[PDB]
């Protein structure tokens, strides 16, 4: 949900870190999922206009638009690239880290007798519920998954660190929740997936070497 | 002597009363053979009268 | 390694590696079983009531 | 670092019940000895190998 | 809530018995009971009684020795004997043999409670 | 000793026999002097003029 | 390619069997979940289907009551036979 | 060391962390034994008596 | 404080390894400094070398005999390591009676 | 030593149920089953379809570095053979419905249970309707059910259970992944269970299920003891066991060092020799005496990644019951009923009793090594009517063998041809090179 | 270290929620899934 | 065993081995399977 309306995007399979999956071929079965992208400054205010402080709008504005440690120490490993870690890009784009993680909520299982008929009822209440003694209320305290979220923008902005408001709830489990991220791995029997490109990549590497000898026979 | 030690152990550390404990059993990576063993125990009892 | 009471006739015992039946007897964990249904009366024609 | 352990037992200890004259104990990982009530011998070996 | 229920595998499975705890005695509870239903209308129970098919097994009575060797009861009270007749059927709510074993055993303690209540009633009026 | 070694995280390695990690310093540096020379090519001693 | 489908039909024939029993087993598993205080099963089952549970026979398998999970050729003809009868009952 | 001195330990936990760590990032929790804390206690007692 | 493994006693009472100060965590690093290394996911061995029966797993009968003895030998092997990326984030202070 | 299952239920205590799980963890990884193959043999057939070629499975080795002048490129020509047959199965029609096998056979015990149903509906419409405001419309709902029969009401419920959950779970995809596992190892296995209040269905990894004590039976239901090991997330164990895990057991999950992430860990039984070779992570053995290489054969470590290890043991123990011959009060009919061992026989009325020992399906679970959870008689007893002893677990499947042998899989009859394709395509890649 | 999740709702304060993000910072470098290939292997494929 | 892909060398020749290597044993090529598997697939469609 962004801008009050629900959206749906695709997650770049290079920009997601799926933690604590249980040899599942799915993405909703993960206990923790990190989304790291670089966002335009318009997209960080199209999404978080209502929660950003004027201190943090200043950080989005008065970033240099081409970061230094607390004791002025320059971070010398910002200036290397492979053949993240860089809060603002050199295109004016801010690091957006989104952590989704299943926390643990203590809840109560409460046994109530119905007033009219003599039938027991079961409900679930949060741990601030005081039990109604002198009426037969028996209570047992469970621990239960609760999907939390959080967002960091750059290095100083910390936004929407709260329990996730779209709890994907089921009717019998208080504990079955996941995040918005849904997906699947196209694998075989709890393995890493053998894609279509991977099964054709040894033949495309053989095409380039023989189209090399063909081209050096054409030249000479 | 493991640890890459070449000059040896001093003779004043190999005396009577020097206590030796079990650390571990490192083996070679290729074609190792079985090392290590397993150690057991048993308790006692007491008595009284009238 | 000594005694805690006067009648601590047992001492703490220990060994390493392969344990036979003899190691299981020296630590007093093997006893002859009693076949309780087996009971014999020595055969005679008793004439004490005669 | 690559490590290795090994224990060898006789074949007759498959179902070898312990007639416990003294109570048979297991060494804890904490250094303590804890009294156990199990009577088969290979329950106590396989504790100490791990 | 562990009283006569098997709360396992995401569901709430019961074997019919209603273990009634945590309310209070008829003198100590301000609402003179737990008031489980409106049927008489004030159906009152306390911390010890158990119910099977709307039949209350009392926790304040005791077991006579005549009605113990007969009917082969195990508990010292009729409630604590119906808490011992369902010990097999506690872990197995949907077993067909255990539901037959429970209902056949629950009619014995239902019979034996009516025998002991009749003997107590007849002796006091005499 | 076991609960000391449980507070430390884990990392799966792709076998191999050794691991390397790369440590980095600072790009800014002050360079010592060998000697200064004046305009005519001779060096500046300690007991010289400006 | 029908006579090449004859060569590999020995795989599908046992596979159609495992799909029968994995749904015969799931149907007994769902039958126990009804008697477990589950408010979902009042949404996917009707009035009369949520009352069968109170009869003292819902603990046993449905193969003992005359019901099987059947995907065969006879039940696909019967499913069509009730449909062409339905449209021919619609007109007139 | 042989003789503990806290004047060195505050001068050696600081020189590696002087202008590299922040002011809130200088909590230095020392892990030691039961007898190391009394050697620490008697030397904080000698600072506060100076 | 362990008197089983640490065997040198200190003249001021108690063992000499307990007089060692060590600061294991200094500041924030943005990664684990000290972690446990482990190959392809914990990988471990549980071999078995047994003759006509196996007392360990409780098995009579061997279709493929190891030897002809009345025995059973267990073999267990595991590979393992520890890593410190930054040893300047750790400061030690050791008594010198432990000899380096 | 497995503990004695010939006990009364009072002697099946907390420590007895725990001793059954400590046996399944410790002893059994045996993999000695008469009709199914070994876990390293199936895993090679899976690794051939992910394009990984084990050089120890086409020659005697005399390498481990990922380069062609001493390894062999693989050419995946077996995948496209198998992807037609898992593609046809997805395009076959899937209409599995419950039917009455004899719909024109209605009896008096059927017609009594229909009249018990229509009475129990009639009690509800008197209580819910507030004085004839909807008593006429609620009666119009059940005037249709006067024509309905008991074998139809049982079927309408049994089809409504399947028609929802087939359409929800995409059960045609659970089965389609299983038929792919049917053609590589010859083992297709499905587990149906109540998880989170609802029935679920999952296919079981044939490298991660141990089927013990069966009798050359192709059916997995015929087994006495099935152990299922997997690596579950901590989130999935709280989804399943929120209801039975002590606050102490939550602190076991909550005190775990960090994360790590098919080399779980390897066992070798019947080792001829002591000489093992490993430094990259796979164990190399004697050339012909042994396996010659170790591809993971077990799930030994209690935590990989952050994922915990959930060992589930399902086993058939013995339950003492009673068969009681009681006469009908109205007519002279001897009637047989089955009561458990705690039922006391009503003498002086003719009840003759005999005690039978009868299978009971039990289950138990350990998560890691400190959590011991749901050690109880399995609450889905897959019961039959006249047989008290006939049950099974949720685990249902089949071996695709011929005449009680080990299954000659579709990969197994194409693997000797695909190894020769790699042998001749290496002469071609060296003929092109020179 | 990832802070304690076995807390009540009251002790999950602002500094606690800031600790989970600062743990998650610089964790995008590594790979953490048993059924995914590496990011250096999929960037070769794209 | 022929249909399960096992060749017994004591049936196609007198042998003068127990090491399963094609330089002494013979590789079996299972071509009697698809001849029989047509006829068992025609039983399932009558
Ligand atoms: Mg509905």
């Amino acid at each position: 949900i962004v801008g009050g309306e629900p959206v749906i995007e695709r997650v770049n399979p290079l920009k997601i870190r799926i933690f604590k999956s249980g040899y599942s071929n799915k993405v909703e079965d993960a206990d923790m999922i990190i989304l790291e992208d670089y966002w335009s400054p318009g997209r960080v205010i199209d999404t978080y206009y209502d929660v950003l402080s004027p201190k943090d709008i200043k950080y989005i504005e008065t970033m240099p638009d081409y970061a230094v440690d607390q004791m002025d120490n320059i971070d010398e490993r910002y200036g290397f690239v492979n053949q993240s870690l860089l809060p603002y890009d050199l295109a004016g784009n801010l690091r957006v880290l989104r952590l989704y993680w299943k926390s643990k909520r203590k809840i109560l299982k409460v046994k109530s007798y119905d007033p009219e008929t003599g039938e027991e009822e079961w409900n679930f209440y949060p741990e601030n519920y005081v039990v109604n003694k002198e009426a037969g209320e028996e209570v047992q305290s469970f621990w239960v998954n609760e999907a939390w979220e959080g967002t960091m923008i750059g290095n100083e902005i910390f936004v929407n660190m709260r329990p996730r408001l779209i709890q994907y709830n089921r009717l019998n489990n208080p504990s079955r929740c996941h995040f918005g991220i849904v997906g699947s791995i196209y694998n075989l029997n709890d393995s890493r997936p053998f894609s279509l490109v991977d099964m054709m990549k040894p033949y495309n590497y053989l095409y380039d070497a023989i189209h090399d000898r063909l081209n050096k026979a054409i030249a000479s | 002597l493991m640890g890459g030690n070449t000059q040896g152990v001093p003779a004043e550390r190999l005396q009577q009363g020097e206590r030796f404990s079990i650390e571990f059993a490192p083996v070679e990576k290729e074609l190792s053979r079985k090392v290590g063993d397993v150690r057991f125990t048993s308790p006692v009892s007491m008595r009284n009268e009238w | 390694a000594g005694k805690l009471g006067k009648f601590q006739m047992l001492g703490f015992q220990h060994w390493k590696g392969l344990t036979s039946d003899n190691h299981l007897g020296a630590i007093f964990q093997q006893a002859p079983q009693k076949a309780t249904n087996l009971m014999v009366q020595l055969l005679a024609f008793y004439r004490g009531k005669s | 670092t690559t490590i290795r352990i090994q224990h060898k037992v006789a074949g007759n200890k498959l179902n070898k019940k312990l007639a416990m004259g003294i109570p048979m104990v297991r060494n804890l990982e904490s250094g303590k000895q804890v009294k156990d009530t199990a009577n088969m011998w290979m329950h106590y070996v396989d504790w100490e190998v791990e | 809530a562990f009283g006569g229920w098997l709360n396992t595998q995401g569901g709430d499975f019961t074997n019919g018995v209603t273990f009634i705890n945590e309310g209070g005695s008829h003198e100590e509870n301000p609402y003179q009971g737990i008031q489980i239903g409106v049927d008489g209308a004030p159906n009152l129970v306390e911390q010890g009684e158990v119910v099977y098919d709307d039949y209350v097994f009392s926790d304040r009575m005791e077991i006579p020795d005549d009605i113990r060797k007969e009917y082969k009861l195990r508990g010292k009270t009729f409630a604590k004997a119906a808490k011992s007749a369902q010990r097999e059927s506690e872990e197995r709510p949907n077993d067909p043999l255990s539901t037959k074993g429970l209902q056949a055993a629950m009619e014995r303690i239902a019979t034996a409670q009516e025998e002991a209540r009749q003997r107590k009633e007849a002796h006091r009026e005499g | 000793l076991d609960t000391f070694l449980n507070s430390f995280p884990t990392r799966e390695f792709e076998d191999d026999n050794e691991y390397y990690w790369d440590v980095i310093g600072s790009s800014r540096r002050n360079i010592p002097l060998v000697e200064a020379r004046d305009e005519n090519g001779v060096v500046v001693a300690a007991n010289a003029a400006n | 390619t029908l006579q090449s489908s004859h060569i590999t039909e020995w795989l599908f024939t046992i596979h159609d069997d495992v799909k029968k029993r994995a749904l015969e087993c799931f149907l007994e598993t769902a039958k126990v979940a009804l008697k477990g205080r589950n408010k979902k099963f009042q949404y996917i089952l009707s009035d009369t289907s949520t009352r069968v549970m109170e009869i003292d026979g819902d603990e046993f398998a449905e193969a003992d009551y005359g019901l099987v999970v059947d995907n065969s050729n006879g039940t696909q003809e019967l499913q069509q036979k009730l449909d062409t009868l339905a449209q021919a009952a619609l007109q007139t | 060391y042989n003789t503990f001195s806290l004047k060195l330990l505050e001068d050696a936990l600081y020189e590696l962390s002087a202008s590299k760590l922040a002011m809130d990032d200088r909590l230095f929790v020392i892990k030691t034994g039961e007898r190391g804390a009394i050697q620490f206690h008697k030397e904080v007692l000698k600072t506060v008596s100076g | 404080d362990d008197p089983v493994r640490n065997k040198i006693l200190h003249p001021m009472g108690g063992v000499a390894f307990s007089y060692r100060y060590d600061i294991w965590y200094i500041g924030t690093m943005d990664q684990p400094n000290i972690f446990k290394c482990k190959i392809k996911g914990d990988n471990e061995y549980r071999g078995y070398q047994w003759g006509i029966r196996n007392p360990f797993t409780g098995q009579k009968g061997n279709p493929y005999m190891s030897f002809d003895e009345d025995s059973a030998v267990i073999h267990r092997m595991a590979t393992l390591g520890v890593c410190v990326l930054d040893p300047t984030r750790t400061m030690s202070l050791i008594p010198a009676i432990l000899q380096g | 030593n497995f503990p004695r299952q010939m006990l009364p239920f009072s002697k099946k205590t907390k420590q007895w149920r725990k001793d059954c799980l400590l046996w399944a963890n410790q002893k059994t990884f045996f993999n000695y089953s008469l009709v199914r193959k070994s876990v390293i043999h199936k895993k090679i057939n899976y690794d051939l379809l992910n394009g990984r070629l084990h050089m120890s499975d086409l020659e005697l080795v005399l390498i481990k570095a990922a380069y062609i002048p001493d390894r062999l490129q693989h050419y995946p020509i077996m995948n496209s053979k198998l992807n037609v047959l898992r593609g046809e199965e997805s395009k076959r029609v899937f209409d599995f419905k419950v039917v009455v096998t004899n719909p024109n056979a209605i009896s008096e015990i059927e017609d009594n249970k229909k009249n018990e149903l229509l009475q129990r509906l009639q009690e509800m419409i008197t209580d819910t309707s507030i004085s004839e405001d909807e008593y006429n419309i609620k009666l119009e709902k059940l005037n249709d059910y006067y024509t309905y029969e008991w074998q139809d009401i049982r079927e309408v419920r049994a089809n409504e259970l399947l028609n929802h959950y087939i359409k929800e779970y995409d059960i045609p995809l659970i089965f389609n992944n299983g038929f792919m596992d049917a053609m590589t190892c010859g083992e297709e296995i499905y587990q149906c269970d109540i998880v989170g209040g609802e029935p679920v269905i999952e296919r079981v990894n044939p490298l991660k299920i141990r089927i013990f004590k069966s009798g050359y039976s192709n059916k997995v239901e015929d087994a006495d003891m099935i152990i299922l090991e997997d690596y579950w997330s901590p989130g999935r164990v709280i989804d399943t066991y929120y209801d039975v895990l002590s606050p102490k057991d939550i602190k076991y999950i909550e005190t775990m060092p960090d994360y790590i992430g098919e080399r779980y860990g390897f066992v070798n039984q019947n080792m001829i020799g002591d000489e093992i070779t490993v430094r990259d992570g796979t164990y190399f053995f004697d050339p012909a005496n042994l396996f010659t290489e170790g591809i993971a054969n077990s799930l030994l470590p209690y935590d990989l990644a952050g994922n915990l290890r959930v060992l589930r043991l399902y086993w058939k123990s013995k339950r003492k019951i009673l068969k009681v011959k009681s006469y009908d009060p109205e007519t002279g009919e001897e009637e047989w009923n089955f009561y458990p061992e705690n039922y006391v026989v009503n003498k002086e009325a003719g009840e003759e009793v005999q005690s039978f020992w009868v299978n009971e399906a039990w289950e138990g679970t350990m998560i890691g090594n400190e959590i011991f959870v749901n050690m109880r008689p399995r609450l889905i007893q897959y019961n039959r009517l006249n047989n008290p002893s006939r049950c099974h677990f949720g685990i249902v499947g089949s071996i695709y063998n011929l005449n009680d042998s080990r299954p000659f899989s579709l990969v197994d009859m194409m693997k000797p041809y695909n190894y020769l394709y790699d042998a001749i395509h290496d002469r071609l890649n060296k003929a092109i090179a020179s």
